[PDB]
């Protein structure tokens, strides 16, 4: 279920025009043309929406959100003006804002229930500018800065705007006036230097600093062939290995469905108490700490183990270096023990024997201190005391949000009767009416939100003459005439004719101005007609 | 014909706020120096200290686009006062025919975004026309930007020279 935001530039800047003869602004939207027309080459990408965010106001910033037709998307898309400043910090919030409208109803972010890659709402938003810089009615902004003055309720567990499994893309539009290719083109796609980039390069995503019409087909197929379903991870580096690239690197651990499947949640930065009236804000990206150290990747039966392949990274590029297919390296998180800050190992980077992949497994909280001792109970076959103090044990070592799962797996092992049935949730209640008091108010916005996408506002055509109030009006197309019924519309010029055609008309003896995408509707005009009696290079060209 | 005594005059002009007057002799000063204005305008001579007297002066006599026009002669393009004065309404300048000696692409931008927000859409499509130019892509090659951002300063420099000579 993935969906395509389009952060369409709309600055002023955007009518610059390439050697084509174009402004950035029809490439861009050209450039959005080509990306469907590719998207939807991919037969498992039908399902799919795409949604629009420009650089206007925030009432006109949105021009199609959730519940949108695809049509209405591509009239939106057609009709763009570039006609406003380069705010690109108050569109990346918004745009922001429109992804992360519904993850508090719904509760795909688990605040406080351990972070699910199984529950995601895959999305990458595509911003398609040009390298100019940021622009408001003060000045030039000169650096990428989001603005916190309205914050949405809930974006204070989050930290940051941009979420777990929510990718930013750019396209700097870097096409010269002039036409001044060369070979340098024929190498690989560049970076960006501009403001965009950071903050694109934190989001999981990248820039693409196009400036030749082939390169743009060579950044647009990358971008399809990046959109993809998963969530990002913030891997660091513990230890030293047997400046290096992999020491920090935000990469995509792609989830497979068959409503994807999954058992064990990502600790949490925090020990969970139920004394605590407000919850710690998580980071984006959780940061796991990988230790590199040689360790045994020991695995036991009927027991959820979550395969979540990595996206090709420097980190696999290592893993393929020192090609050690039959060992695995420890990962674990800081801050997610009572009795310790380092933490303690819940998952592995094991490498595949063939070395085509490197998948995360993802374990319970502390799993070789778990795998030998719940292996040992189901080959020992009753429990014995000894193993119930030392699951009692375990218990002092795990954190609350695993507990629900791990009754769920031992449920589902064939022996509901274990330790674990007691069942709890260990957070405060205050958390959880804030909790639901979150999600009562993000349904409420979200009302309000997608009632304003539709824009049943509309501007004004004023100019509030000056005294150096009363205001001339401005032309407006479409105001629908009623030259038949108001004799002031009638021209001077126009107005003998005129009253000799509606004389006529009055009597017992405009039109033909439809828009364009209904005018060679053959299929709509021939259903709106009587049936007849029955009987006894380039691309199209109309009626086949 | 002494720059350095000319511009003593356009200064001493600008402390008595004799902005007319002081204009006249910084651009004289100007025609010294770059024979009237065919060639730059020295930076020891046109320093941002001048440039900048020059903006004030022009901002006093409320002609605005004329302020935005000597913005972007300064060493760092003074975006600033270029946005504040062309909010300014009460313009003694040509306005729109001034659109023709703007090169930056920022100042365009903003002008294009005043026009319509203030609702002259011929003025709004006098500036879209104008940023959407070969020359004036910001992605050109660098010497053309120097060359297109030369030749309107040259024009435009001779242009105030007509004006306040
Ligand atoms: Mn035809």
């Amino acid at each position: 279920m993935p969906i395509l935001l389009f952060l369409i530039d709309t600055s002023a800047s955007m009518n610059q025009r390439s050697h084509l003869g174009t402004t950035y602004l029809d490439t861009a939207k050209g450039a959005v043309e080509t990306f469907m027309k590719l998207r939807a080459r991919d037969p498992a990408s039908r399902g799919d929406r795409y949604m629009l965010v420009t650089f206007e106001e925030p009432p006109y910033a949105i021009k199609a959100g959730w519940k949108e037709n695809h049509a209405t998307f591509m009239n939106e898309l057609k009709n763009l003006q570039a006609e406003g400043l380069t705010t690109l910090g108050q569109s990346l919030r918004t745009a922001f804002d429109l992804l992360n409208l519904n993850r508090l109803v719904t509760g795909i972010d688990n605040y406080g229930q351990g972070r699910n890659p199984f529950f995601l709402e895959p999305a990458i938003i595509i911003t398609i500018t040009d390298g100019s810089k940021l622009t408001t009615t003060s000045g030039v902004q000169d650096e990428l800065h989001l603005p916190l003055n309205s914050p949405l309720p809930g974006s204070e567990l989050t930290k940051e705007p941009f979420r777990w499994d929510q990718r930013l893309f750019a396209l700097v539009l870097r096409l010269p006036g002039t036409m001044s290719v060369e070979s340098e083109q024929l190498t690989g796609v560049p970076l960006d230097d501009s403001a965009i980039t950071p903050m694109c390069e934190v989001t999981g995503g990248r820039s693409y600093s196009v400036c030749s019409p082939r390169m743009l087909n060579q950044c647009l197929e990358s971008l399809v062939q990046k959109v993809q379903s998963g969530v990002v991870i913030n891997f660091e580096k513990a230890g030293p290995d047997p400046s290096q690239p992999w020491h920090s690197c935000h990469k995509l651990i792609y989830v497979r469905p068959n409503v994807p499947i999954g058992h064990w949640p990502v600790p949490e930065s925090f020990w969970p108490d139920q004394n605590s009236p407000t919850l710690p804000p998580r980071t984006s990206h959780p940061v796991v700490k990988f230790s590199c150290t040689d360790c045994e990747p020991m695995v036991i039966d009927k027991l959820p183990f979550d395969k979540y392949e990595l996206e090709p990274s420097p980190l696999t590029q290592f893993i393929l270096e020192r090609k050690s297919p039959q060992t695995c390296w420890q990962v674990y998180v800081s801050n997610s023990a009572k009795y310790s800050e380092l933490g303690h190992p819940f998952g592995y980077l094991k490498a595949s024997t063939a070395l085509n992949c490197v998948n995360l497994f993802v374990m319970p909280y502390n799993y070789p201190v778990l795998l030998p001792l719940l292996d040992d109970l189901f080959k020992v076959h009753k429990p014995t005391l000894k193993w119930r103090q030392s699951f009692e044990s375990y218990l002092k070592t795990m954190p609350p949000y695993y507990l629900g799962p791990l009754k769920k797996a031992v449920r589902m092992m064939g022996a509901p009767n274990l330790i674990a049935d007691s069942m709890e949730y260990g957070l405060s209640y205050s958390v959880i009416s804030y909790l639901k008091k979150l999600s009562q108010q993000a349904k409420i916005e979200s009302d309000r939100v997608i009632g304003s996408v539709g824009k049943k506002v509309v501007q004004e055509t004023g100019i509030k003459v000056r005294s150096r109030g009363f205001q001339v009006a401005l032309l407006n197309k479409d105001l629908k005439p009623q030259t038949f019924r108001n004799a002031y519309d009638i021209p001077r010029r126009n107005l003998l004719d005129h009253l000799t055609r509606m004389r006529s008309n009055l009597l017992k003896s405009q039109v033909h101005s439809v828009p364009i995408a209904q005018m060679g509707n053959y299929q709509e005009y021939l259903k709106q007609v009587p049936s007849p009696l029955r009987e006894l290079g380039m691309m199209i060209d109309e009626a086949d | 014909n002494n720059h350095s005594w000319l511009i003593i005059q356009a200064d001493i002009y600008f402390a008595t706020n004799q902005y007319s007057a002081a204009l006249h002799y910084y651009l004289q000063a100007g025609a010294v120096c770059s024979d009237f204005f065919n060639k730059a305008v020295p930076p020891d001579v046109y320093t941002d200290q001048v440039i900048k007297r020059m903006i004030k002066c022009c901002s006093l006599l409320n002609c605005h686009t004329q302020v935005a026009i000597l913005c972007q002669f300064l060493r760092e393009i003074d975006y600033k006062t270029a946005f504040k004065s062309l909010q300014e309404q009460n313009s003694h300048d040509a306005m729109d025919s001034y659109y023709d000696y703007i090169w930056d692409v920022t100042i365009l931008e903003y002008l294009t975004y005043l026009h319509h927000k203030r609702g002259e859409t011929d003025k709004r499509q006098i500036a879209i026309k104008a940023i959407g130019q070969t020359e004036l892509n910001a992605s050109n090659p660098e010497e053309v930007l120097q060359l297109a951002a030369q030749r309107r300063k040259k024009k435009f420099l001779q242009a105030m020279a007509k004006l306040y000579f």
